[PDB]
């Protein structure tokens, strides 16, 4: 069986310069026979590898800022940021190697930058008729500059409500503002856009006191 | 410090087998494992297997049946082949330095996934080689371009050749089912600079040596 490493939590926003803690739960005893505890933290920066932070559960790999501490025993573990920088956004996991094989870690959590709450501006956008030759047609969905992360888009057309014909893609947090965008592409085999004539995506967000919709119909 | 460099090819067709090589520099090539290591966004991150210096291997159950590690001492190299693949096996893979190869290392010894290469992404897919076709999203002002159905990644996406890039988000590309790619770019422009300003989004996607310069207007 498997060891399980189960982190929390899956996401973490953190006010600049604030605390922040990650937990790491074991399956198992991490306690090996040669009497050492196993248990290691990475942190990953986008587009590299990961960093090994703390090693045996509480030593601190060299180079790296003592603003970072782990701390635990068995199979309950904590990584620690005294205080968070900007350079410490990214992804951050834990690693037993008590039980092996395989080696296990836990499903990460993203350390992301806490600030206040900021309303999605919605724009709609109709499929080109350029695109309408090839026999299918896109509606756009856009959600610009919002936070937090967690949205929520549903498509209607003839103000009926759609189910698994539209895929989401979110931009990485902005650098200056630190907000999110967000697409949600309609797809439609053209015969089901002709059919129809009134098109709308409708936006839910913490940001908005009550849903907002963009619309237009042909 | 030791340190790892890694290469083979990241662009597979379903039932090939994947070949990365680790090569290693700056250190003893004895006293710890060879290990190999994926990440994709779905499963996080997994240990697939380890070799010694004198060629002892130890694999994931889960995987054992496809991987083989080898090592070249006479060229401190190490490889994975990882047989018949699928889409499934699409991730970064990442060659690393695992935990001291004997009792005594392993206890007293800081080693154990501290020292990584810089990753290989590795996609694989049945999709033969295919330029983007490029539909505008037409209209504080919203517009942007659809850039639909390409294979492989990745496409260059920049607005009047660079001159704007203020206000611009390109969404990460998403996987169609069909098995090519997709992903829009969006800028925000003053309402009043449509009368004033021309938008243009070019496209490139160099393994088609497809380039494409689509204005998109009212």
């Amino acid at each position: 069986a498997d060891v399980v490493m189960t982190q929390s939590p899956l996401s973490l926003p953190v006010t600049l310069g604030q605390p922040a803690s990650i937990s790491c739960r074991s399956s198992q005893s991490l306690v090996h026979s040669d009497g050492n505890t196993y248990l290691n933290w990475f942190q990953q920066r986008p587009g590299q590898s990961p960093r090994r932070l703390i090693y045996k559960v509480s030593d601190r790999d060299s180079g790296v800022p003592d603003r970072f501490s782990g701390s635990g025993s068995g199979t309950d573990f904590t990584l620690k940021i005294s205080r968070v920088e900007a350079e410490d956004v990214g992804l951050y996991y834990c690693m037993q190697g008590t039980h092996w094989p395989p080696y296990t870690f836990g499903q990460g959590t993203k350390v992301e930058i806490k600030r206040t709450v900021a309303a999605p501006s919605v724009f709609i956008f109709p499929p080109s008729d350029e695109q309408l030759k090839s026999g299918t047609a896109s509606v756009v969905c856009l959600l610009n500059n919002f936070y937090p992360r967690e949205a929520k888009v549903q498509w209607k057309v003839d103000n009926a409500l759609q189910s698994g014909n539209s895929q989401e893609s979110v931009t990485e947090q902005d650098s200056k503002d630190s907000t999110y965008s967000l697409s949600s592409t309609l797809t439609l085999s053209k015969a089901d856009y002709e059919k129809h004539k009134v098109y709308a995506c409708e936006v839910t967000h913490q940001g908005l006191s009550s849903p907002v919709t963009k619309s237009f119909n042909r | 410090q030791l340190q790892l460099q890694q290469w083979g090819a990241g662009l597979l067709k379903p039932s090939e087998t994947l070949s990365l090589t680790c090569a290693v520099y700056g250190g003893s090539f004895s006293g710890y494992y060879w290990t190999w290591i994926r990440q994709s966004p779905g499963k996080g991150l997994e240990w697939i297997g380890e070799i010694n210096h004198s060629g002892s291997t130890t694999y994931n159950p889960s995987l054992k049946s496809r991987v083989t590690i080898s090592v070249d001492t006479s060229k401190n190299q190490f490889s994975l082949k990882l047989n018949s693949v699928t889409a499934a096996d699409t991730a970064v893979y990442y060659c690393a330095r695992g935990y001291g190869d004997t009792p005594t290392i392993r206890r007293y010894y800081y080693y154990g996934m501290d020292v990584w290469g810089q990753g290989t992404t590795v996609t694989v897919s049945s999709a033969s080689t295919k330029g983007p076709s490029v539909f505008p999203l037409a209209p504080t002002a919203a517009l942007g371009c659809l850039v639909k159905d390409y294979f492989p990644e990745p496409v260059t996406v920049s607005w009047n050749s660079g001159a704007l890039t203020s206000g611009v988000h390109t969404f990460p590309a998403v996987l169609q089912s069909s098995g090519l790619y997709s992903l829009s770019s969006v800028v925000t422009v003053p309402s009043s600079s449509l009368g004033t300003q021309t938008y243009i989004c070019n496209v490139n996607h160099k393994p088609s040596n497809t380039k494409v310069d689509k204005r998109v207007e009212p």
